[PDB]
């Protein structure tokens, strides 16, 4: 990907490397609600769960 | 359970029993549907500058090649165009 | 902190400690570990130290991981590679037990440090003052009498009874 | 290969400049040293309208450590004894003691 | 030791008072005097009613302490020191352990 | 939750503590510790404090042969950015100092004829990394600086957390030392009960001279010496 | 100028410099005190880490310093020095000699004891 | 001299502060009158990387 940001000249060095990092393990390919991981476990007792 | 007033919890989980006819191979595959997928899944490094011309700023990502994401967690273009200039930015 | 640790390799009990509320708390010491009550008052533990191939104090400017910073305890004039870290690691360990040191004594704590796992920071370590602690052993080149503390159980090893001991993976 | 040492002297005549990496050396003013004699050791000043040569010598290990300095094509190489000098230029920042307390009222 | 040269680096404290001298009419405010501690020593412990030896046992035959006792030298200064009215001052005690360097075994 | 420390010692084995703290901001702070009082302040003002250093060897004692990586000056320029906020006419020790004069002049209770430069280098020689001695001018930054980079490096990942729950980094606090600990503490606190028994008798009033020195006799024998007791 | 140097600089020499742009270039080197510039006259020109020199001691070890120092010269007398340029002035390899004082060798005979 | 993104000097042997928050071709050093910057000023081309190192998933698990 690639895209470029511009900026005043007051604010000063800032995060860069920290600037993308935090958002984007808070940033989402699809959201799907309260729920994270799908395991498929061993059958037991006559049923597959 | 029986003292702390359950409620959001640690360890979230419920059983879902599936039919009689749904395989082996088709049902993971939709759980891969199901699995919340982070953003930060795709991506082999971040290379990010500071620039100046007026202070500039070109972020250059780089990602995996296309077969993994799409392999690995079944999704790919379908929202990784519309994650990027609608949720990142 | 309540269970024992593999670190503790000859310095308390493993064995002695109370059943009950103290456990993991109170547990006394080994049978011949020994506390050090006053320092190497030498001050030439640097006056050849920059002779044997250490660079001087204020003339260079490196620091990081890529050197090991030879920190006397306290002081510092020292920094090296490890490609003279882990000569001055044991050469001291030649000539301490070698009687031609009027300046080295046989009370002495150098532990190493190599640049490996990325784990602790890379150095080559000096101490030896109040409160330091010791355990004797036998170093195998010219076996004699020969002082550790817990700092160099981590870089450098021990054997248990001179059956295990095998080629160039033990020193004591 | 092999290579002897020619020249060797009594007194050691050189310094060093250890101010750090890339001091581009403006040479508008060229200073001078100040003796010692301990051995071996000197020290320097230098003046500038705004601007003073401070550096002095290691006394931890100067002479006990000693540089040479070589030379050659010839290609025979000659000893020149070298002693290393520290030094941390200064400049006028004075006159900050006139007034330093609460001097106005100061019965606090 | 260890103490004697704890105490060594102290510099010159003060402790100042209301007397005046004679622009810095209230600026010397009064005597620039000084107190510091240069030696300090137990010795050893003793029990009279000349000094003579206890024993260390005695002493806990009597079900008291190991009293020890304790001295304390104090170095005058005023006006960087132009009269140092030295006083050497006890403490009282200070017990010493068995078989150590101050006591008899 | 980044930090590395030192327990340095005094050559009279009465210690301190002078932790780091790692700002997620791009400054970072000390800590020191008094009667029950922590004291955080920023680092530059007692980094540059010791000998004059305000030229390139505030940064080159970072790394000076690896320029080449990209954590440093990225993060070395925000905390230096983080202190010419504060004072920018700020550029020699005797400047720097100066401001102890606001703060230290009535915490490590001086006296009022002592100007703050008598008693800035003490308020900073008692507190921080003494086992470095006195006239450790060369020998604050040097250590300071190797201090500093060891913390950059342990929020950068080319470290690892240390056990201090293990013999890894043990001591012993003998019993006999720390006995000879207390009478360095409570000799100097008979000696902070005479100069609290003369003022308490020059303001009440009627304290003629110690020239007289029987002044002395009345003065140091009213307080109890109950170092013993 | 505060301190007691005891006294200030008249005696100089000369530096052999040709100013030549093979080539005559300095040549620093680091080695102790406790050395052979009294007892022994000639060290090799070497690779990096290329010798184990002979005196009673028996070792001095030249290594190799590349991956600084500005260079002064006392030309004429009454400068006492300048700052070397030919437009600061590098230089090519330096030397830092230290003394292989080694370590008794492979013995695994007595004492490894069955 | 210049290290970064940033410029030192020669004759106060140190930097300035950003030369965009303060006038741009008009610098010089913080506490002495000794103007080398002579309006030419860098140019500012730094290059950082996040080395990948907190972003964890399956198909990290299969690189190591
Ligand atoms: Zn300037």
């Amino acid at each position: 990907c690639e895209f470029k940001l511009e900026l005043a000249a007051d604010t000063e060095k800032l995060l860069m490397v920290n600037i993308v990092e935090e958002i984007c393990r808070k940033s989402i390919i699809r959201q799907i609600p309260h729920i994270d991981r799908c395991v498929h476990p061993e059958p037991e007792n006559g049923k597959r769960v | 359970i029986v003292m702390t007033a359950s409620a959001a919890i640690k360890t979230p989980q419920m059983t879902l029993p599936i039919w009689n006819d749904v395989s082996d191979e088709q049902a993971d595959t939709f759980c891969k549907s199901i699995s919340k997928v982070l953003l930060s899944e795709v991506i082999d490094k971040v290379i990010v500058t500071e620039t100046t011309g007026a202070r500039s700023y070109v972020i250059h990502m780089r990602f995996f090649d296309n077969n993994e994401y799409s392999e690995e967690y079944d999704v790919s273009k379908e929202e990784l165009q519309n994650v990027i200039s609608n949720q990142f930015i | 902190v309540r269970k024992l640790l593999p670190e503790s390799w000859g310095f308390l009990c493993p064995v002695h400690t109370p059943d009950g509320s103290p456990c993991g708390l109170l547990n006394h010491f080994a049978h011949k570990c020994r506390i050090s009550t006053q320092q190497s008052d030498v001050s030439r533990i640097p006056s050849i130290l920059y002779s044997l191939g250490v660079a001087p104090a204020s003339h260079t400017f490196a620091a990081g991981p890529s050197l090991c910073c030879v920190q006397i305890d306290g002081k510092i004039i020292g920094w090296v590679s490890h490609e003279q870290g882990k000569i001055i690691a044991d050469t001291l360990r030649y000539w301490k037990v070698e009687g031609k040191t009027p300046g080295l004594p046989i009370d002495l704590e150098i532990g190493y440090v190599p640049p490996s796992t990325r784990g602790q920071y890379p150095g080559l370590y000096l101490f030896g003052g109040h409160s330091r602690m010791l355990r004797p052993v036998r170093y195998l080149p010219l076996d004699k009498e020969d002082i550790v503390g817990p700092f160099e159980q981590v870089y450098m090893n021990i054997a248990v009874t001179p059956q295990e001991i095998q080629n160039n993976v033990h020193t004591h | 290969s092999e290579i002897e040492i020619e020249s060797v002297q009594d007194q050691p005549s050189v310094a060093v400049g250890s101010f750090f990496k890339g001091f581009r050396a403006p040479s508008d003013t060229t200073f001078d040293l100040y003796k010692k004699k301990e051995k071996d050791e000197f020290v320097l000043h230098g003046e500038n309208e705004r601007l003073e040569y401070e550096g002095y010598t290691d006394s931890s290990s100067q002479a006990s450590n000693q540089y040479v300095v070589g030379l050659f094509n010839k290609k025979s190489i000659q000893l020149y004894k070298a002693p290393v000098l520290v030094s941390k230029v200064v400049s006028k920042s004075s006159k900050n003691l006139r007034g330093p307390k609460i001097k106005s009222k100061s019965d606090t | 030791g260890l103490l004697n040269l704890g105490v060594k680096d102290i510099g010159e404290k003060v402790i100042f008072d209301g007397k005046p001298l004679n622009i810095s009419n209230s600026g010397y405010l009064g005597n620039k005097l000084s107190v510091s501690v240069e030696q300090v020593s137990i010795a050893k412990p003793m029990s009279n009613d000349v000094e003579r030896k206890v024993y260390p046992s005695e002493s806990r035959q009597r079900l008291t302490s190991y009293r020890g006792k304790l001295l304390l030298k104090l170095k005058w200064s005023v006006n960087n020191g132009e009269e140092n009215l030295f006083e050497v001052r006890d403490c009282g005690g200070l017990p010493v352990m068995l078989q150590s360097n101050r006591c008899h075994l | 939750h980044y930090g590395i420390q030192i327990r340095s010692v005094r050559p009279d084995q009465t210690s301190q503590t002078n932790v780091l703290h790692y700002l997620n901001d791009g400054q970072v702070t000390f800590r020191f510790s008094w009667r029950k009082n922590e004291y955080l302040v920023p680092v530059v003002m007692i980094l540059k404090a010791l000998c004059h250093t305000s030229d390139r060897e505030i940064f080159d004692g970072i790394i000076g042969n690896d320029v080449k990586d990209s954590f440093l000056t990225d993060r070395l320029e925000l905390l230096l950015r983080g202190f010419k906020k504060r004072y920018p006419h700020l550029q020699n020790r005797t400047q720097v100092l100066q401001y102890l004069g606001d703060k230290f002049r009535v915490v490590f209770q001086a006296s009022p004829d002592q100007s703050d430069l008598e008693v800035g280098q003490e308020v900073l020689d008692r507190i921080v990394l003494v086992h470095l001695g006195k006239d450790g001018s060369q020998d604050k930054f040097r250590m300071l600086l190797f201090m500093i980079r060891k913390l950059y490096s342990l929020v950068a990942g080319e470290c690892s957390p240390d056990n201090p729950d293990a013999t890894q980094h043990q001591e012993v606090l003998l019993g006999g030392f720390l006995y000879g600990m207390i009478l360095k503490e409570k000799i100097d606190e008979y000696l902070q009960n005479i100069i609290a028994q003369v003022r308490m008798d020059i303001n009440r009033g009627m304290a003629i001279n110690f020239k007289d020195k029987r002044y002395m006799s009345r003065v140091l024998m009213r307080v109890n010496e109950n170092i013993g007791s | 100028s505060i301190p007691d140097g005891f006294k200030k600089c008249k005696h100089l020499k000369n530096f052999p410099l040709n100013g030549d742009n093979k080539q005559q270039q300095v040549w620093l080197i680091k080695f102790p005190s406790n050395v052979d510039i009294s007892k022994l006259k000639s060290l090799p020109v070497d690779f990096e880490s290329s010798t184990t020199m002979t005196i009673d001691k028996h070792d001095y070890k030249i290594m190799d310093d590349t991956d600084n120092m500005t260079l002064l010269v006392p030309s004429e007398s009454k400068e006492s020095l300048k700052i070397a340029s030919t437009a600061p002035l590098q230089f090519d390899k330096v030397f830092s000699v230290s003394e292989t004082a080694k370590i008794p060798a492979i013995d695994y005979s007595k004492v490894r004891v069955p | 001299s210049v290290v970064g993104s940033l410029i030192f000097c020669l004759d106060c042997g140190d930097l300035l502060e950003n030369p965009n928050a303060v006038l741009g071709s008009n610098v010089e050093c913080s506490q002495c009158k000794a103007i080398y910057p002579k309006s030419q000023f860098s140019n500012l081309k730094v290059v950082t990387t996040t080395a990948d190192d907190a972003f964890p998933s399956s198909l990290r698990a299969k690189k190591s």
